[PDB]
């Protein structure tokens, strides 16, 4: 079964389904298929998500932190929000909440200790809502991958000028950027961030 | 036997405007059709398909079926009263053919 | 508690209503839920405008969650009739859906109405 | 020029005036035009594709039928792209009657964009003028008083003007961004002609080649009426009940008044539900958003009065008298002798200079000339509504 | 807890923000009584919001919610389960699957 309509393979050793990354429908899934370095992704760690609304791309992360790592979706809204629940009745990875990441002290006993983050969110405050996601749940040096959307922060301005200030946004609180990434042809006027979360020698 | 009573039961409670303008039988397989109820609402009139009569019929039947299945899917409450209001539209239409 | 929500205000609906109605001379507006789905499913769909009076309610509200799915947005206008009128058609409309097509006349005002429909919801 | 000389509006008594409404053989009455001599004449289009005469001269009781004159699919296009259309008779939708105000040939005209004008006693054909354009479905007509000239709007933006007496185009006049619906014409040489949906509307000067420009601006869409009773003022009636009186002083109305014939009938609970919970029926209903206003599906003022009437599927064509100052109308009555969907009204005269004995005609039907455009219609039948007024 | 709905129970205070019975009740023991006005006994808190329903609860006390209280709370999280010695009857990982999709479907409420 399709998870919303990809194509999926099946292998066979003395089966395995691989469920085919459609770029489009996810900017983290364009972010690898444009190509990255340093992934803080993990086939065993602990990872957060914030805006997974439903499976788009929550279910391939489930997917690639496998049988060993688990997914922490972060979400608000209650028909893409259900969605994610009964398609986490398959994978024990995932567990969503339905809490709103303005307050993420507010389902704080929920998880304990994630090591990797992602965002996916449209609302302009970006660097402040995952700011306060990795003050209190990231491990010291796990990484953020932000996916910014430029003509939903802040549509008046420039188009580097987006990227370039919340990366001095990040820099404000300890979130040094490794390295940036556009990926235009899969959707245009985005971005990803890869950065890593150093809060211990920023310079 | 006892299968077939709980099935149109839970059809009466959950889906009563799929069970009141078809039935509970083309309903309830409606719903594994699509695999769930929520894959029936964004699928459309013509992207559905059930059984001069399969051009027309099975394209206007669909539509109000579907219709049902979306009343069906957001209300918290659902009635009997307007499936058989949804039903009596193919029902005019029926008496055209 | 409303499942009508949002709806929106009658200057507002009015722009909606000068939008569809140019959408429409455009022929880039799709009209009706039949072809709102088809619009969503392929992947097409701007975002949609939905008129609440209809009979019953929730023949559209497959357009709310469908629209929370794929990004689009979507509001709800309080008239049927001068909906109506907004698609230019003597029967009340209470479905039609904004398009991608790079041909506009209406390329900057679908945007125009988009934003304070996306302040909305 | 001419300024507003008549002050008989204290005498009309609507609560002892008789209202009538009679019955037709014909469906979908799209207007109703009426003819004085300076006998009594009416002129009706029916959507049976039909052109009746009807005489309203006896006041004491019913109009009584004079002839008729039905179209049909006989008088098809013989090649359907061409740029005539000089046939005879009417194949789609009429939209207007006009009988001149010398009463000598009168013209209907419609979607299928001819002009088709007749003669009075034999009701035979006497020309046809096609709007050779395929765009130009002609709406609405205005004809100028103790004359031939005939202002006519179409669908393509185009206001003609024709002559009757010599089968002749004089000019067309152009501007409107949106396509015309209605248009108002007087004793001289101007006419008003206002928009679908671009609220912009246009006090012409017909030699000059000149327009103004009246915005007004519930929330309005459309200017649905508008007619001349004098020169520098003229009348609007809106979708959103904006009925708005017109000076020259101002771009912007020497009057605006809100919803004039009520609020409309508030949608079924039931049919808007469906929800076997009744806590949720009004859930749906949003309180006071979903509310929405009457239009003015007919305004009609008699010339260089201070009284104009206002008609809408309510079921209540309202009455307003002008104060002396002109600048602002008031409430006079109401007119519930008929419902359905009002589409045009003229009213006629008789009598001495001192007391006048009138006759309302309004045209009841169950949909517009210009569309369906109704839901959960109450109390409506097609015919034409008279109403026998004295002092 | 003696249940998880309990666990229910008590994230359908805190995502408010609000206190529990035994969120009140621990506290009473745990934390005795110094004084009112100065010298307060003080907890950290990760939650500023719940610290007015704290004080509410407890006059005595200073609550706490700062980074330092944050980088110790980050830290227990960091070391985990393991500062129980014994305690933790079962692992925390089993418990969130529960906790999560429980409050999930309490949330979204289907």
């Amino acid at each position: 079964e399709s998870v919303y309509g990809e194509k999926r393979i099946s292998v066979e050793e003395p089966k395995v389904e691989y469920r085919v990354w459609n770029p489009f429908r996810s900017k983290l899934a364009a972010g690898i298929m444009g190509g990255l370095d340093e992934l803080f992704i993990a086939p065993g760690k602990k990872v957060l998500y914030l805006g997974a609304a439903s499976g788009t791309s929550v279910s391939h992360v489930s997917d690639v932190v496998g049988p060993e790592g688990v997914v922490y979706a972060v979400e608000f809204s209650h028909r893409p929000g259900r969605e994610l629940i009964s398609m986490a009745k398959k994978r024990p990875n995932i567990i969503p909440i339905i809490e709103d990441a303005r307050h993420p002290q507010k389902y704080r006993m929920l998880i304990g200790m994630v090591d990797c983050v992602f965002a996916d969110v449209a609302q302009p405050d970006q660097a402040r809502i995952i700011a306060l996601n990795s003050h209190m749940f990231l491990k010291d040096q796990g990484g953020v991958v932000i996916s910014i959307k430029a003509n939903c922060i802040d549509s008046t301005v420039d188009a580097e000028t987006v990227f370039a200030r919340e990366v001095q946004k990040l820099r404000e609180e300890r979130i040094k950027p490794l390295e940036q990434l556009t990926l235009e042809p899969y959707e245009r006027d985005h971005c990803i961030v890869v950065g890593r979360y150093m809060r211990s020698g920023l310079k | 036997r006892q299968l077939y009573d709980y099935l149109c039961e839970k059809m009466h409670t959950v889906a009563p405007n799929l069970s009141e303008l078809i039935g509970e039988v083309i309903g309830a397989r409606l719903i594994s059709h699509a695999g769930s109820l929520t894959n029936l609402s964004k699928q459309a009139a013509s992207t559905v398909q059930i059984l001069k009569n399969k051009g027309r019929i099975s394209r206007y039947l669909a539509n109000k079926c579907s219709m049902a299945s979306r009343i069906d899917n957001y209300s918290e409450e659902p009635s009997n009263v307007f499936g058989s209001v949804l039903k009596k539209q193919v029902e005019q239409r029926l008496e055209f053919y | 508690n409303p499942k009508a929500f949002p709806l929106a205000d009658a200057a507002l609906t009015q722009q909606i209503l000068d939008v569809v109605q140019q959408a429409a001379n455009l022929r880039q507006l799709k009209k009706g839920a039949n072809e709102a789905t088809k619009t969503l499913n392929r992947g097409i769909s701007e975002f949609i405008i939905m008129a609440a009076d209809c009979e019953p309610i929730e023949i559209l509200l497959h357009l709310p969650l469908l629209c929370e799915d794929k990004n689009v947005p979507y509001v709800f206008v309080p008239s049927r009739v001068a909906l109506g009128r907004a698609c230019g058609v003597s029967r009340p409309v209470i479905a039609a859906s904004i398009t991608t097509n790079d041909a506009s006349a209406i390329k900057t005002q679908i945007y125009a109405v988009k934003d304070k429909i996306e302040t909305l919801l | 020029q001419g300024r507003v000389f008549r002050y008989f509006g204290d005498k009309l008594l609507i609560s002892e005036a008789k209202q009538s409404f009679t019955r037709v053989g014909e469906n979908n009455l799209t207007c109703i035009s009426c003819f004085q001599p300076v006998r009594l004449f009416a002129y009706t289009v029916s959507k049976d594709l039909q052109l009746t005469k009807y005489d309203i001269t006896d006041f004491s009781k019913r109009p009584k039928k004079l002839k008729y004159a039905k179209g049909g699919a006989k008088y098809i296009p013989t090649s359907k792209h061409e740029y005539e259309n000089t046939t005879e008779g009417h194949y789609d939708e009429i939209l207007t009657v006009a009988a001149s105000p010398d009463g000598k040939y009168v013209v209907t005209g419609g979607r299928d964009r001819k002009l088709i004008v007749w003669s009075t006693e034999s009701l035979s054909p006497v020309k046809v003028i096609p709007t050779k354009d395929r765009r130009g479905e002609v709406l609405s007509l205005a004809f100028r008083k103790n004359s031939d000239q005939l202002y006519a709007s179409c669908a393509d933006f185009k206001i003609r003007t024709y002559s009757i007496n010599q089968f002749s185009q004089l000019e067309i006049l152009y501007g409107h961004h949106d396509i015309v619906e209605d248009i108002s014409a007087l004793a001289m040489e101007r006419c008003v002609t206002v928009g679908a949906r671009d609220r912009t509307a246009m006090l012409w000067k017909i030699p000059d080649e000149t327009r103004l420009t009246f915005r007004g601006g519930f929330c309005e869409g459309s200017i649905d009426v508008v007619s001349m009773v004098d020169d520098f003022h003229f009348i609007t009636g809106s979708d959103n009940g904006n009925i708005c009186l017109w000076s020259l002083a101002k771009k912007k109305p020497i009057f605006t008044e809100r919803i004039a014939h009520g609020i409309l009938p508030e949608p079924s609970f039931n049919d808007i539900s469906g929800e076997t919970d009744e806590e949720l029926r009004k859930r749906q209903l949003q309180g006071k958003k979903l509310l929405q206003p009457f239009w003015i599906t007919s305004l009609y003022a008699i010339p260089y009065s201070n009284v104009f009437i206002s008609g809408s599927w309510s079921g209540s064509l309202k009455v307003w008298k002008i104060s002396d100052n002109l600048r602002s109308f008031e409430l006079l009555g109401e007119l519930s002798g008929a419902k359905g969907v009002v589409t045009k009204i003229q009213v006629v005269e008789s009598g001495k200079h001192g007391k006048e004995k009138f006759r309302i005609l309004a045209s009841i039907a169950k949909e517009h000339r210009l569309g369906r455009w109704i839901a959960n219609v109450s109390g409506a039948r097609n015919g034409i509504y008279s109403a026998v007024i004295d002092q | 807890f003696k249940g998880a709905a309990e666990a229910l129970e008590n994230a359908n205070d805190i995502s408010e923000g609000l206190v529990s019975e035994s969120l009140k009740a621990i506290l009473d023991l745990n934390l005795p009584k110094a004084s009112s006005k100065k010298k307060n006994i003080t907890l950290a808190i990760s939650d500023k919001n719940l610290g007015p329903s704290i004080k509410e609860e407890f006059p005595y006390v200073d609550c706490i919610s700062n980074e330092l209280a944050q980088d110790l709370i980050r830290g227990v999280r960091l070391h985990g389960e393991k500062l129980f010695k014994g305690l933790q009857s079962g692992d925390l990982e089993r418990a969130q699957l529960g906790l999560g999709h429980a409050y999930s479907r309490a949330k979204v409420k289907f």
